[PDB]
């Protein structure tokens, strides 16, 4: 089962259970959600520059039954989220012991390196783009 | 009183838009402007230019199905019932805004089409 | 729990989510007009993916009038101690991979519905 | 007026009827999308005349 | 009762159909074996089948036994009548 779990094209579409795109301007208090203790790791580095993360949260929840047979851990899901996209995006994930599925993607400003015309896309729409591309096309 | 030939109508609004609410002070009619001819949509206004204009198109089935008499309170001794000549529902329009009648025939959302735009870029064009 | 739309109070063209770059509070400004209003809820998009237990919902009460559905005198109604509940399966394109038999009371104006 | 949906009407005062019916078709399409109603069957003899 | 567990690699409808079809087919096979052991050496069906002329054991069954499940397109008779197979059966009737 496990050595040949490395097949079957597990895509985040069937691993996830829910999703939600939120507006959190200050992450320290996720007034939109009910998990503020996870923010305590927004204390050293969200890969850099807390002052330049976009305020749009993409809360994705991952069913644990679907995830427990493939055993594809949120550590590995995090690895793939990093690798496939890089540092343009970000992430921070709960432990598995939480029993409440959660993982959150944040879009670094992408002007974070260097800061008024027709947009690439408003970050609102562009989070509904990484909510399809990553949901169907990512190969976990 | 039947000899009198004043023909009653129906002015109906959707529960969506706010009803007259008596904030309508004085203006409630125009029936002909829709020339482009005896029967054409009404085009109504609101106490002059400033207000929320709207149009009423008639009802297909009003009399053939079942006639709708209008029994009135008639504060006098008697009561009266009038056959409704026609029914037409009013929809708020005349755009209360600017309309893009040419739009340079844009691409249908295949391009980025950053939303909340093409209407803030516009209203800046033309001052 | 997104409010599928909140139509404009002025032009009736489906308010959309916009960001207040000045004060940084969520807004719902229209596009065709210029109206803008503040936002009570901060969820702009909620796709789950899988589903919830929503077949206890989306089962209208009038189905107790169907002469083609089974009637069981066991499993009585909870809302009222009346017997004779009608029961069916999901009847949905998403079968839930289950044979959950949803019941519905057949005493008039009860309309209680429950899975067991 | 004349080609789109003739059966609901052809007169000049049936825009609302045509709108309600086209809305009902988009409603049935959305219900088939979500999954509430099942897709209709071509072999079912009630659907044949 | 939702106490049925999906056999490895199949949905619940699939394991339900598998179990009901296995029961029905074991029923037909045992019924046919009893039918074929009910025969006499002078029977002519048995003469023609143990000879080789014509007919199979399944036919000696279907004449004195159950006829068997009628499969259409590899499945039991579909719910082609809006959740029933014929207006005489009540809705959601997966029975034999
Ligand atoms: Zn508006
Ligand atoms: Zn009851």
């Amino acid at each position: 089962k496990d050595i040949l779990c490395r097949l079957e094209h597990t895509t985040l579409r069937k691993v996830t259970a829910n999703t939600a795109i939120y507006y959190d301007p200050n992450p320290q208090s996720t007034v939109v959600a009910e998990d503020q203790e996870w923010v305590n790791v927004y204390y050293e580095m969200p890969d850099f520059d807390v002052a330049r993360i976009s305020p749009w949260l993409l809360r994705v929840e991952l069913d644990r039954k679907h995830m427990t047979d493939r055993k594809l851990t949120m550590e590995q899901i995090a690895e793939k989220i990093n690798a496939g996209f890089g540092d343009d995006l970000n992430c921070i994930f709960n432990d598995d012991n939480a029993e409440k599925l959660v993982l959150r993607i944040r879009i670094m400003n992408s002007d974070e390196n260097k800061m008024e015309v027709v947009d690439k896309m408003d970050d609102d729409v562009f989070l509904r783009c990484i909510e399809s591309n990553m949901l169907t096309d990512m190969t976990l | 009183p039947k000899n009198t030939t004043k023909k009653y109508n129906i002015m109906a609004f959707n529960a969506a838009d706010k009803v007259n609410f008596a904030t309508w002070n004085q203006a409630r009619l125009e029936r002909d402007l829709s020339n482009k001819p005896e029967d054409q949509p009404w085009l109504l206004r609101v106490n002059g230019k400033s207000g929320r204009k709207f149009k009423g198109i008639k009802k297909g089935g009003v009399t053939e199905n079942t006639s709708y008499y209008i029994f009135t309170q008639c504060p006098d001794g008697a009561f009266e019932a009038f056959p409704v000549h026609n029914w037409y529902n009013f929809t708020p329009l005349a755009r209360h805004r600017t309309l893009t009648a040419e739009e340079a025939e844009e691409e249908w959302e295949r391009r980025n089409k950053v939303l909340n735009h093409f209407s803030i870029m516009q209203q800046r064009r033309l001052k | 729990g997104f409010v599928g739309i909140r139509f404009c109070q002025e032009c009736n063209n489906m308010l959309y989510p916009k960001e207040d770059k000045e004060n940084r509070i969520l807004l719902y400004a229209c596009r065709n007009c210029d109206y803008q209003q503040e936002a009570d809820n901060s969820c702009i998009y909620v796709n789950k993916i899988t589903h919830e237990v929503d077949e206890l919902t989306q089962i209208i009460a009038d189905v107790s009038q169907d002469p083609t559905l089974p009637r069981t005198e066991d499993h009585p109604c909870q809302k009222c101690g009346h017997k004779e509940a009608v029961f069916f399966q999901s009847h949905s394109a998403r079968a839930e991979d289950a044979m959950r038999l949803y019941y519905v009371c057949t005493a008039p104006h009860c309309g209680h519905r429950w899975t067991e | 007026q004349k080609e789109m949906l003739p059966h609901v009407g052809v007169s000049d005062f049936c825009e609302t009827k045509k709108a309600y019916f086209l809305g009902y078709m988009v409603h049935r399409l959305l219900l088939a999308a979500l999954g509430r109603r099942e897709l209709d069957d071509r072999d079912h003899y009630g659907n044949k005349r | 009762n939702n106490e049925l567990e999906p056999t490895p690699g199949n949905t619940l409808r699939q394991t339900f159909e598998n179990q009901v079809n296995r029961i029905l087919n074991d029923a037909r096979d045992k019924t046919g074996s009893s039918a074929q052991k009910s025969l006499s050496e002078y029977n002519n069906f048995k003469s023609m089948v143990v000879s080789g002329a014509k007919g199979s054991k399944i036919n000696i069954s279907q004449v004195i036994a159950v006829v068997g499940q009628q499969n259409v397109e590899g499945k039991r008779i579909p719910f082609g009548f809006k959740h029933r197979t014929l207006p005489h059966f009540i809705k959601d009737d997966y029975g034999p």
